[PDB]
Order: structure tokens, then C-alpha cells, then sequence
RNA sequence: GCCAACUCAGAACUGGUACGGACAAGGGGAAUCCGACUGUUUAAUUAAAACAAAGCAUUGCGAUGGUCCCUGCGGAUGUUU
RNA sequence: AGGAUUGGCUCUGAGGGCUGG
RNA sequence: GUCCGGUGCGCCCCCGGCGGCCCUUGAAAAUCCGGAGGACCGAGUGCCGUCCACGCCCGGUCGUACUCAUAACCGCAUCAG
RNA sequence: AGUCGAUCCUAAGGGUCGGGGGAACCCCGACAGAUAGCGCGUUUCGCGCGUACUCCGAAAGGGAAUCGGGUUAAAAUUCCUGAACCGGGACGUGGCGGUUGACGGCAACGUUAGGAAGUCCGGAGACGUCGGCGGGGGCCUCGGGAAGAGUUAUCUUUUCU
């Protein structure tokens, strides 16, 4: 597993073809976005829930999204 | 305090093997475990690695010497004889 | 007498260019405020010219006469002074101010390379242009 | 005697003991005479000789090892080489040539 | 009626030498043109201990005369040699301890070790710790040299035979008392299965001529014939004399 | 006080059968195989370790498994000889060549004189 | 100011003088013989004063050699001197 | 070789670390 | 809810660095990494290289239950060995 | 079962070609000898290197790679889920260099990349035993917070997990 520290890099990773699914976990103090790729699972941690909602809105239409 | 009157290093043998043999081996025990002057670096750091092998802890040079001393008595005589013969040949 | 002066050839003793030949450009015997130790600015050879022989073609001769140079400030203790001298003029090309930015360093290195290639093609200073073997 | 002159230099002259200081003086041209002991490593001795030749400075080979040179200098440590920056009351620089 | 221990030695399989940890044979370079006419320089890289051998061995690296590679050799170390020393082998090598020279170039009275018997055999004489050979005289007519071996015997060898200047290092080893059976056990553990030794008079008659009897005793002269068959040749073989000097 | 068992069919405590005790997220202790300690690259001249290279098993140095910067030192004889040894070699080469030139010129001068 | 550990040495008081309270755990001394010592041995009647041992001494041998194995060819000592 | 002591309870003394001019 | 601290000649394992011992100095190879040298090699809006990142496909054969012992082995046994 | 082993390597040693013996079964074992082959470019031919065994021999020596969680009446680091790694193959995209083969640091050295063939060199693998000291992981141990349980004629903010 690998951690992405930027929303921009997270979107770049999610845009590529081999991105299978996106999993969103709702923690008490932050929100985790997980993307399943061929080789690695990429996790982006967002401390503020507003930017988390904006990112969720910004997810590509063709990528499956699940809530945890 | 003076721990042993005369035994010194051979006190490790206790009361075994006889006084004469302990005295005889005392010389070797002292010599082989002592530090020797290093001609190459001018330090008293030459220690025996194995029988006949003497390495310097400081400069790292290793010398082939006596079994229990760095230099045997006959080594100096051999060096002198060889030097004399070489001088005669060169002259 | 002082010998660590400009135009004197030196051998780099440490760093990634250890063993390469270089020529002193500017000598700082007393150092500077940032460097209180004696150092100097040198222009050395990172890639020596290859062996040029008659049987090779003109293109091969031209390619094998190429030279690559580097500019570096080096502590006096990290160079070996030599008795050789290189008279290539680099005062206006290589200076401490050149190292301020990458572009200036590249331009100065290219100009010094051109001058060194010219001198090598002339045929003098054979020792300087042959790599040390060790 | 060389030892007496060295002692006089030590008690009344300027000097530096050691390889690094010797090289520093040779680079700065302050040294006027370099003394090298027999114990000195051959590579170090050759480098010191090359430096002295470049600087046009005389070199004297001490008739002893680093321990003997240090003892002659009046020090309790070994001296592989030394440089005479200024001989106060001695004339080694004049007698040796 | 049983094969005695001395007889069983020859078959081996328990009396073979223990050579697992040895560093290889110690010998000179193969005699070649450079050593026959000039000299070849080598550098001592290491002085090592050879298990089962009192004398230390020296690793010497030579530059191959006609190939682009290193020529590695293992010499019997002469006392006084050290790592980083330059070794010179050849007819024109200087007369200094550690150099290997043809006996023709070694003046009379010199001290040498690892002396060849046949030209090019790479050394068979005076190899043990503290041992040496002495050059006595040269015979230019027949090209032979006389040497004194460690045993005191005088031998004539061709003047082309090589020898290393000086005496073998490690001398004085045997002067130290062992004081205990364990030291002998350790000593012979790396040499061969020849220790401890059982006295013949302690055995039964079936396995030794000295065996048997209601008292411990040989019962007949311990001096035996030179031509006595194996199994009967025990004790003092072909003794010209016995007892103290 | 949980007591453990070997995870493999190796039942002897050899150098290649070393382990560590790790607590799993399941609340239990378990063994895990640990590689034998290996010395890193060493300088043959000084005998000291070569700086800048980690101490791993030989197969862990494989190019496909280790980054190039981790198994290289940017200097002549980098990763093989220490810095001091390389400096000594360079100085020795230069001085020996200079002395060879000096000997040659001295021989030429002597021949000219005679 | 806030924390920290079990070692040591003393002083009162006190019990039916019990208290290393079970457990755990040398009997000691004066001599003679043999073997110096540690070690080993008759698996299933002998553990010993027997064997070995370091130390001492003798004998053969410079490789075309000493000792030994092998029907023969060849081998062990020998990666030796 | 030969002598003395040893429990429980209540105390006393000695033997240290970190922080702050 | 799965939280916050202390303590150590404590016990098992691993590691580091010194010191003692040797007439004892205490394996080899597969494999992997690095280095010395530089024959030879390319273009101007594309060519030559690239141990970089990501992306793609595949990974054979045999063993794998259980006991491991006062009854799962040997001792003629579900034998105090 | 690509990840645990065998399988690979070699140890003491074993088995052999040729040669030498032997009536022969067989004996010695690389010792009496035109070695296996290995690299570069290719009209598949040329060039250059090439010291007579590229065989057997370790489920404790050396050694490519896997971890939790769960699951059966009986299997699991092998089955399920998730998340990794190793070896090999082939390409595509992007990036990197051309001062043809990067940059930075005085230096030790650092940065994910950052030429290269015959030839040569070093290291790791790779090593005894005993003693002290120090570091790490696991265990043991003391206190506080919370959850459950045990005792409660009396005491116990205490006993246990
Ligand atoms: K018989
Ligand atoms: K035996
Ligand atoms: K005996
Ligand atoms: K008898
Ligand atoms: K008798
Ligand atoms: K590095
Ligand atoms: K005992
Ligand atoms: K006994
Ligand atoms: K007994
Ligand atoms: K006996
Ligand atoms: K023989
Ligand atoms: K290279
Ligand atoms: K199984
Ligand atoms: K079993
Ligand atoms: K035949
Ligand atoms: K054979
Ligand atoms: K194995
Ligand atoms: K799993
Ligand atoms: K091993
Ligand atoms: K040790
Ligand atoms: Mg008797
Ligand atoms: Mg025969
Ligand atoms: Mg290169
Ligand atoms: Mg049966
Ligand atoms: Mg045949
Ligand atoms: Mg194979
Ligand atoms: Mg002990
Ligand atoms: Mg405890
Ligand atoms: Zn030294």
C-alpha cells in the first residue's frame, strides 16, 4: 500500500485506466479515499470533510465508488 | 597488592605439571603475550596473531617472526651474514 | 616560493573527480569568509580525449578528439600539485561568479571545453590530456 | 651536532611538527627546512619531497625514526616530520647546504 | 596372528592426512624465462597460518610475464618478511632475505631455505619452521653446488636449483613444553591420526611381537633386521647402536 | 504466556533457522523468519567497511531489487576501495611515474656525459 | 521540585531458646601403599595400582629415501621435507 | 581444624536519576 | 472501548563493540554486487541510448492426513528400557 | 503451494571416460589424453578465447519470493477474502542524457534515471570458542483510566481477565 499526499496526484491516479474501484471510508477525524490499481492500493487522507465532499463530486463518472 | 610471590602468569596452572616445567614455560607465556615495537610506525602495538605471525594494531603491517618472540636471536645473525655477503658481492 | 598559482596543473585527490587532471584558475591562499581554508578554483577534465591514430577516419578522429570539462572549488588538501603548467586562457571564462547559476556554469564549461579542445588539437601539453592510470 | 641544533631551534626558534602542518608551511612557503625521519612512510616521504622540490625548500633526512625525532625535539610524542619556519639562534639552514 | 598397527597404517582410510583446512601446497613459481635470465618482482599481500604446519605462509602476487592477469603464489615464509614487501625472484635478484635466487648466484656461507633438489621442482629442502640450508661451495666445472641440510648431511645439487634467502620463520616452536595431553591432542588433530600411542608391551601377543607375558617386557632384542618383513619389523630398526651417547 | 512452535518443518536451531516474536492484530504471538546478519562490502586495502552501501544478503543487492544509488559510490573504484585507499593509489601512481621520468632523464644525461 | 531499586549495616521491642523451623545441603583428623595430576577401559560379574598422558631417552630416513598397503597396476605418510 | 549468629515486629543510617540559573 | 505512564545485574532470541585462548586460527561452490579499461556507437526536429515510473502476460513436477511415544518408531507386546 | 520443502550449489566422499592392470567377475580413478565448449558479428559462415569429468553426494551447511483475518468432522504461510513479493517475457506511454553518455557536496558522500564489447580486478556468500558491557524485539513486573467477573458475618477505590 502507498499513501498519496496530494489531491491532484490522487485525481491523476484515479484517472488512469487500471483504476478499478474507489473506496471512501468515513473516520471520526478525517476521510480516507482508496483507489485500487493493478499493483498498489493508493490511500489519500483528507482532514476536512468539505474538501472530501468536493473530491467525491470530482471523481470521474466511469469509476465505481463505494462508501465505508 | 603482590598477588603472587614468584608465579606471575603461570599461576593459572595451579599446582600441576611441576615447578620446573612451569618455570620453563613462563618465558614463552610472557614473550608471546607481550607487545613489541613496530619498526614501520614506531609504536608498541605488535601482537602475535598465530605462531610465527606478528601484526601491528596501529599501521596494520604483518610480519613473519619467531614462534613466541617477534625476532629470534638467529634472525639478527642471519641478517648480518646476508648483509656482509651482499656487500662483498657488490664491492 | 609559491607554486599554487593560476595555470599550474593539479590532480584531484578526492570527490567524484578524484584522479582527474585540472588547472588552477584562481587561488585563495587565505580562503574567504565562507571558506576560511586555503582553496582554489580549477577547470579539470571529466572526459579525456581518446587515442587518435592515423588509421581512423576523419569523423573518428574528430569524435575522439572531444573533451569535457568541469569547474569546481576544491580544498588545497584535496588536490596534488604538479610541476606541469597549462597556458590556456580561462581568466575571462571561468571565475567564482560563474558558479552562481547553472546556466553560467554550463556556458563557461562549454567555452573552456572549446579552448581545451583547441589546445589539444594543437599538439602541446600531452601529459595534461592523457588520463592518469591507477 | 644535528640534535644540539634542533634543541636550540626548539628553545629559541619557530617550528611546526607533523605531516599536515609541514604540508601547510610548504604550501605557504613559510617553511625554510624540512626534516624527515626514517620511520616516515615511503609514499608520505615522496610526497613531502615533491612538495619541497616544488617550493624550492631543502630537505634533511634525520638519522633516526619518528620516536628519536620526537625525543630530539623535546616532545613526548612521535614526530614523523617537521618544518623550520625560522631558526632563532641556530644555523641548520646554513650548515646543511 | 593379527595385522599390527604399523602395518595398518599403509592402507590408510583412518591414517590419511587431515587437509580440509589447509591453504594449498607451498612452492616457488614455475621456473620460466624471467627467473632464468633476469628477475621478476612480487609483492607480499598476506602472511597466513597453515593448519598442521608450524611455519607461516606468505601470499605473493606477481604480474604474469606474458598474460594480462595476476599470478598468485604461496611461498613458505622466511623470518623477517612482511606484508607490502617486494619479493624478487630470478638469477639477477639481489641477495636479500625473502628473495628467491638460483644457487649459482648465492655466495658461500649464505643462509637459505626451501632449496630445490631438481632444477624446477619448486623447493623440497629446509622448509620447516626455524630451519635453513647453508651454501658450502660451488663447482663451476660440473655446475653443482654443495649445501648443508638441517640434519647436518651434505648434499650436492645442480647450481641451477633455486632457494630463498634466509631461514624459515616460526623458529623455536618446539622449545615450549605442552604440559598436558590436550595440547598434543589439538596438535595432532590437524595432522593425522597418530596419537595417542599404545606401547607394544601393553598389547596381547596376537597384535604385536612385544605383547604378552606375565610381566611387561619385550623378551627379545628390540633391534630388528633391515630386511625383516612387515609385521615383524618393530622397535629400533637396523640400529647401529643403542643407549646414551 | 503463549508458547510457540516452528512455522516450518525445520526443527533445529541453526543459523539459517532464526526467528523473531511478533504480535499479530489477532492478539497472538507468532514466529517470523529473519535473515542472517551479513557484513557489507569491505575495502581490501584498509579492511574497513565501504560507506554508502547497506549490509544485505548477496541476493538482496540484485539490480531488480535494489536501487542503483544504494549499491554505488560516485568515485573512482566506488564501492570497492575506500576514499583514503583511492587517494593513496592516485598519489603513488603520480609520484612513481614522476620518479620514472627522473630516472630516464638522469640516465640520458649520464649517457650524454660519457 | 518530580521520580526511582533493592542491597548493605545498625537499634529497640517481642515469642515455651523458636528461627538455613519444610525443602535444600561437606562429617572431620593423624598416617602407610599405588598411580603425578585432568582423561580412558573389560556394553551384560573386575573402574583399578590397569591404558593414555605431558616430560625423558633411543632407532631409521635427504625422495633413485624411511615405514607401510597392493594379485597386478599403482598407492598412504605427502596440500609433506 | 576450631568458635558465634540466624524468627517476627517497629524503626534508623548509607548507597541514585531527570528538570530549573 | 481497545487509553496514559513507570521499572530492571530479571528470563528467551537477535545485534553491536571490546577483551582472553591456541605448537588448535576454527569449509567449498552455486549465486549476487561493485570496479579498471573504452574497441564501438547519434541526431536536429528527429535519431541513438536509457539498471527510471506506470501499464501487459506466465509461472512446471513430487511431498503436505496422523503419531513422534509409560500404547502409532525399535525392543517377538498397548514392555517402568 | 510461483512464495514451506525437495528441486539448485558444493563438503567428507561416491561413480566414471581415456590410460594402466586383470583368465574373467573386476581393480586404480582425470594419474599415460586431438576436453567440454564459451563469447562477437553473420552470405550460418567467419573471428577470438578455450589447464581432460558441465556426473552423484546436505527435507539441520549455502540458498529468489507472503503476510495478516477467516474457514473443516478431518487441510492449510497450500482453501476464502484482502493486501504484498520473486523470477521470466514482450511491448506501449511518460520521464532522463547528448557538452554523444546526468547533477550536487571542499569532503565523508547524496539524488528515482544518467553509454558500452572482448580482457582484467575486488567484495558478499564466508564461518572457532569463552568473558564483560551496550542496543533492539518478546515475556515477566508496578501504577492510573474504563469494561466485565470473584469475595463481601467483618475489611478490602481491593482480587481476577
Ligand atoms: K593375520
Ligand atoms: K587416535
Ligand atoms: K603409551
Ligand atoms: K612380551
Ligand atoms: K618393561
Ligand atoms: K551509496
Ligand atoms: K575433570
Ligand atoms: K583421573
Ligand atoms: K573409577
Ligand atoms: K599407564
Ligand atoms: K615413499
Ligand atoms: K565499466
Ligand atoms: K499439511
Ligand atoms: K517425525
Ligand atoms: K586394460
Ligand atoms: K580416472
Ligand atoms: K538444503
Ligand atoms: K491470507
Ligand atoms: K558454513
Ligand atoms: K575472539
Ligand atoms: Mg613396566
Ligand atoms: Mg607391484
Ligand atoms: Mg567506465
Ligand atoms: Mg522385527
Ligand atoms: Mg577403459
Ligand atoms: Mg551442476
Ligand atoms: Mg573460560
Ligand atoms: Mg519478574
Ligand atoms: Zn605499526
Amino acid at each position: 500500500p502507498k499513501q498519496i499526499h496530494e489531491i491532484k496526484d490522487f485525481l491523476l491516479t484515479a484517472r488512469r485506466k487500471d483504476a478499478r474501484t474507489v473506496k471512501i471510508k468515513k473516520n471520526k477525524d478525517m476521510v480516507k479515499f482508496k483507489v485500487r490499481c493493478s499493483k498498489y492500493l493508493y490511500t489519500l487522507c483528507v482532514s476536512d470533510f468539505e474538501k472530501a465532499d468536493k473530491l467525491k463530486q470530482s471523481l470521474p463518472p466511469g469509476l465505481s465508488v463505494q462508501d465505508l | 597488592t603482590k598477588r603472587t610471590k614468584k608465579a606471575g602468569i603461570v599461576g593459572k596452572y595451579g599446582t600441576r605439571y611441576g615447578a620446573s616445567l612451569r618455570k620453563q614455560i613462563k618465558k614463552m607465556e610472557v614473550s608471546q603475550h607481550s607487545k613489541y615495537f613496530c619498526e614501520f610506525c614506531g609504536k608498541y602495538a605488535v601482537k602475535r596473531k598465530a605462531v610465527g605471525i606478528w601484526g601491528c594494531k596501529d599501521c596494520g603491517k604483518v610480519k613473519a617472526g619467531g614462534a613466541y618472540t617477534l625476532n629470534t636471536a638467529s634472525a639478527v645473525t642471519v641478517r648480518s651474514t646476508i648483509r656482509r655477503l651482499r656487500e662483498q658481492t657488490e664491492s | 616560493v609559491k607554486f599554487l598559482k593560476p595555470n599550474k596543473a593539479v590532480i584531484i585527490l578526492q570527490g567524484k573527480y578524484a584522479g582527474r587532471k585540472a588547472v588552477i584558475i584562481r587561488a585563495f591562499d587565505e580562503g574567504t569568509r565562507d571558506r576560511p581554508y586555503g582553496h582554489c578554483l580549477v577547470a579539470g577534465i571529466s572526459k579525456y580525449p581518446k587515442k587518435v591514430i592515423r588509421k581512423d577516419s576523419a569523423k573518428k578522429q574528430a569524435k575522439k578528439s572531444r573533451v569535457k570539462t568541469f569547474i569546481k572549488l576544491v580544498n588545497y588538501n584535496h588536490i596534488m600539485p604538479t610541476r606541469y603548467t597549462l597556458d590556456v586562457d580561462l581568466k575571462d571564462v571561468v571565475n567564482v561568479d560563474v558558479l552562481q547559476s547553472r546556466d553560467k556554469k554550463v556556458t563557461a564549461a562549454k567555452e573552456a571545453k572549446a579552448r581545451l579542445e583547441e589546445r589539444f588539437k594543437t599538439g602541446k601539453n600531452r601529459w595534461f590530456f592523457t588520463k592518469l592510470r591507477f | 651536532s644535528i640534535n644540539n641544533r634542533l634543541a636550540l631551534v626548539m628553545k629559541s626558534g619557530k617550528y611546526s611538527l607533523g605531516y599536515k602542518t609541514v604540508l601547510k608551511t610548504l604550501r605557504s612557503s613559510k617553511g625554510k627546512l624540512i626534516l624527515i625521519s626514517n620511520n616516515c612512510p615511503p609514499l608520505r616521504k615522496s610526497e613531502i619531497e615533491y612538495y619541497a622540490m616544488l617550493a624550492k625548500v631543502g630537505v634533511h633526512h634525520f638519522n633516526g625514526n619518528n620516536v628519536d625525532l620526537g625525543t630530539a625535539c623535546g616532545k613526548y610524542f612521535r614526530v614523523s616530520c617537521l618544518s623550520i619556519i625560522d631558526p632563532g639562534d641556530s644555523d641548520i639552514i646554513k650548515s646543511l647546504p | 596372528g593379527r595385522v599390527i598397527r604399523a602395518q595398518r597404517k599403509g592402507a590408510g582410510s583412518v591414517f590419511k592426512s587431515h587437509t580440509h583446512h589447509r591453504k594449498g601446497p607451498a612452492k616457488f613459481r614455475s621456473l620460466d624465462y624471467g627467473e632464468r635470465n633476469g628477475y621478476l618482482k612480487g609483492v607480499v599481500s598476506e602472511i597466513i597460518h597453515d593448519p598442521g604446519r608450524g611455519a607461516p605462509l606468505a601470499r605473493v602476487t606477481f604480474r604474469h610475464p606474458f598474460r594480462y592477469k595476476h599470478q598468485k603464489e604461496l611461498f613458505v615464509a622466511a623470518e623477517g618478511m612482511y606484508t607490502g614487501q617486494f619479493i624478487y625472484c630470478g638469477k639477477k635478484a639481489n641477495l636479500m632475505v625473502g628473495n628467491v635466487l638460483a644457487l649459482r648466484s648465492i655466495p658461500e656461507g649464505a643462509v637459505v631455505c626451501n632449496v630445490e633438489h631438481k632444477v624446477g621442482d619448486r623447493g623440497v629442502f629446509a622448509r620447516c619452521s626455524g630451519d635453513y640450508a647453508i651454501v658450502i661451495s660451488h663447482n663451476p666445472d660440473n655446475g653443482t653446488t654443495r649445501i648443508k641440510l638441517p640434519s647436518g648431511a651434505k648434499k650436492i645439487v645442480p647450481s641451477g636449483c633455486r632457494a630463498m634467502i634466509g631461514q624459515v620463520a616460526g623458529g623455536g616452536r618446539t622449545e615450549k613444553p605442552m604440559l598436558k595431553a590436550g595440547n598434543a591432542y589439538h596438535k595432532y588433530r590437524v595432522k593425522r591420526n597418530c596419537w595417542p600411542k599404545v606401547r607394544g608391551v601393553a598389547m596381547n601377543p596376537v597384535e604385536h611381537p612385544h605383547g604378552g607375558g606375565n610381566h611387561q617386557h619385550i623378551g627379545h632384542a628390540s633391534t630388528v633386521r633391515r630386511d625383516a618383513p612387515p609385521g615383524q619389523k618393530v622397535g629400533l630398526i637396523a640400529a647401529r647402536r643403542t643407549g646414551r651417547l | 504466556v503463549q508458547r510457540l512452535t516452528y512455522r516450518k518443518r525445520h526443527s533445529y536451531a541453526t543459523k539459517s533457522n532464526q526467528h523473531r516474536v511478533v504480535k499479530t492484530p489477532g492478539g497472538k504471538l507468532i514466529y517470523q523468519s529473519t535473515k542472517k546478519r551479513a557484513s557489507g562490502p569491505k575495502c581490501p586495502v584498509t579492511g574497513k567497511r565501504i560507506q554508502g552501501i547497506p549490509h544485505l544478503r548477496p541476493t538482496e543487492y540484485k539490480r531488480s531489487r535494489l536501487s542503483r544509488n544504494r549499491r554505488t559510490v560516485n568515485r573512482a573504484y566506488g564501492g570497492v576501495l575506500s576514499g583514503s585507499a583511492v587517494r593513496e593509489r592516485i598519489i603513488r601512481a603520480f609520484l612513481v611515474e614522476e620518479q620514472k621520468i627522473v630516472k630516464k632523464v638522469l640516465k640520458i644525461q649520464k649517457a650524454k656525459e660519457k
